[PDB]
């Protein structure tokens, strides 16, 4: 279940190893822009929080 | 002078212009960002369509890479996804591309 729109879930990523390719898992994808970065690039990364 | 005709559907059609993302416009057809020339599209409904309907005309919608600009990518190639190596199945997590 997802919350609802006024009242957002926010959460906060620890430190741990990402793999920008799990959620690549979910097919139709119907947005995907990224703004800040380009997607290609997303796994050669490291971000602070 | 080079001339493209094709059919989409009209929830498309504001997505073939340069600088776009999208499905027609990243797994079908990708314009360069420096294009120039026109485009032109036009209602078709009531001469190009079956009470049954048309299945003619398919669109791919699975890719492993972004397509470069001008590149036709015509491949019935059985999509891979999951951890299951497919050779041919064409069942579940191997999907039909178009």
């Amino acid at each position: 279940r997802f919350a609802s729109v006024y009242a957002w879930n926010r959460k906060r990523i620890s430190n741990c190893v990402a793999d920008y390719s799990v959620l690549y898992n979910f097919a139709p994808f119907f947005a995907f822009k990224c703004y800040g970065v380009s997607p290609t690039k997303l796994n050669d990364l490291c971000f602070t929080n | 002078v080079y001339a493209d005709s094709f059919v989409i559907r009209g929830n498309e059609v504001s997505q073939i212009a340069p600088g776009q993302t999208g499905n027609i416009a990243d797994y079908n057809y990708k314009l360069p960002d420096d294009f120039t020339g026109c485009v032109i599209a036009w209602n078709s409904n009531k001469l190009d369509s079956k009470v049954s309907g048309n299945y003619n005309y398919l669109y791919r919608l699975f890719r492993k890479s972004k397509l470069k600009p001008f590149e036709r990518d015509i491949s019935t190639e059985i999509y891979q996804a999951g951890n299951k190596p497919c050779n041919g199945v064409a069942g579940f997590n191997c999907y039909f591309p178009l």
